[PDB]
């Protein structure tokens, strides 16, 4: 069983990750560097799996192929604590999650059942310079570990994690960062997800949010009213211009913490640069015509599960936002009011970097959500929250 | 992965 908190995380034992060059639970980590060295030499078979399955790299350039991996994901990927909502992500933003720059198609490893190829597993990895503590890796990010949900409990997603860990291995690479909602073997920082309802009289009907006892729905719609247009001066889109400017500014402001990215100019277009139903940026122009701040912030829909009326929730996740001139609050208003204008029904964003200076005030509620960050290989010690400059998707 | 969150 799964252990989301850390007390229900301490009774547990785990037969897997005690295996794994990662910290123990209960240690406290007092040195920096690699949990083992570097190996000389690597498994050049791939890990077994049951009887009647078999390991198969998606060519995501196949619309057909992208499409299962879509279905696989939209019915048996992340489900919220009550299984009322999953995660649905598009097609379109599964290639822009999975296809960065240095993108590997045998990192793109699916199960499918041998007779029938019906895919029911997948783990990812994506190439990145991480940069953690006073030292600059190149590590993987690996995401959307998946198991169908008719082949759980069976130890698959152990043996998708060593087969994705070998074919990393095999291209040099022996560090990892990766996110989870539940507790593992060791995270170096805890964030906690943070809703700020944009379409109330919805959130409320699907049970997203409740209407608190001494709160009608009327001063609800109210607490949440925001602009129709924001106030900051000279905001409009990013555009392939300003896409050197983001990078400038990107890169100096994420200095201040402690587990950052660290991007190419490549990168910063890849991830930046708008894409309709995927990721928005907009940068802030000022009178003299110079860049000076930019929010961003990326598109996860939800399907709503056993619902007759209302079928999916569009969310706007808060990815990357520097300020130089603008004050911080002032930028998420204007992407509140940007994300409200988009069709958005809540906006969401982590407790890290410095958004704590904004959340109550901008009114976003405390979420039932922790997303834990770790490091594979890599012992240092742990974070707070507000310097950890890393979001992933 | 992610994880999907909803208000307290
Ligand atoms: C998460 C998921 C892949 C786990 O597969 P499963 O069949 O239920 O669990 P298995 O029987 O294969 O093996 C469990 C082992 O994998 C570990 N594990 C479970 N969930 C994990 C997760 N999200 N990330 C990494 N390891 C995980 C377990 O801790 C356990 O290892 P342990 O013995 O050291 O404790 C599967 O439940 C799933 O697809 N869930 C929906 C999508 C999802 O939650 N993806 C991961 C988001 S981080
Ligand atoms: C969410 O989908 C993240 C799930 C992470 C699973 C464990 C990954 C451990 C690192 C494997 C790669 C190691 C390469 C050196
Ligand atoms: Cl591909």
């Amino acid at each position: 069983g799964p252990a989301k908190t850390m007390e229900e995380a301490s009774k547990r034992s785990y037969q897997f990750w005690d295996t794994q060059p990662v910290p123990k639970l209960g240690e406290v980590v007092n040195t920096h560097g690699p949990v083992e060295p570097d190996k000389d030499n690597i498994r050049q078979e791939p890990y077994t799996l049951p009887q009647g399955f078999t390991w198969d790299a998606l060519d995501l350039g196949d619309r057909g192929v992208l499409k299962e991996l879509y279905t696989l994901l939209n019915e048996n990927y992340v489900e919220d604590d009550d299984n009322m909502f999953r995660f649905d992500y598009s097609p379109e933003f599964l290639l822009w999650a999975l296809r960065p720059p240095g993108w590997l198609p045998q990192w793109h490893c699916g199960v499918r059942v041998v007779s029938s190829r019906k895919l029911v597993g997948f783990i990812s990895a994506i190439p990145a310079n991480i940069h953690i503590y006073d030292t600059e890796k190149k590590m993987v990010e690996i995401n959307f570990l998946c198991v169908h949900k008719k082949l759980r409990s069976k130890r698959v997603a152990p043996v998708l994690i060593r087969e994705i860990t070998r074919r990393v291995h095999l291209e040099g690479i022996f560090q990892a960062v990766y996110t989870a909602g539940v507790v593992l073997p060791k995270p170096v920082g805890t964030c906690r997800y943070w809703h700020r309802s944009l379409n109330p009289r919805k959130l409320i009907e699907v049970k997203f949010s409740h209407l608190s006892r001494n709160m009608t729905m009327q001063r609800t719609m109210k607490l949440y009213r925001l602009p129709e247009t924001p106030k900051t001066a000279g905001l409009r889109p990013m555009e392939t211009k300003d896409i050197p400017v983001v990078h400038q500014l990107l890169t100096r402001y994420l200095k201040q913490f402690h587990l950052t990215p660290v991007m190419s100019q490549e990168e910063v277009e890849h991830w930046f640069y708008p894409q309709e139903n995927i990721i928005d940026t907009f940068v802030v122009e000022n009178a003299n015509g110079e860049v000076t701040d930019f929010l961003s912030f990326y598109t996860l829909p939800s399907t709503i599960m056993n619902h007759p009326t209302h079928k999916s929730l569009k969310a706007a996740y808060s990815f990357y936002n520097v300020h130089t001139q603008t004050p911080l609050l002032d930028l998420m208003s204007d992407a509140l009011v940007l994300a409200k204008m988009k069709g958005f029904d809540v906006f969401n964003a982590l407790d890290l970097m410095e958004n704590k200076t904004f959340l109550e005030k901008l009114k976003f509620g405390i979420g039932d959500g922790n997303l834990q960050y770790y490091l594979y290989n890599w012992k240092c010690p742990s974070m707070g929250a507000e310097k950890v400059g890393l979001v992933l998707q | 992965g992610n994880c999907f969150s909803k208000p307290r």
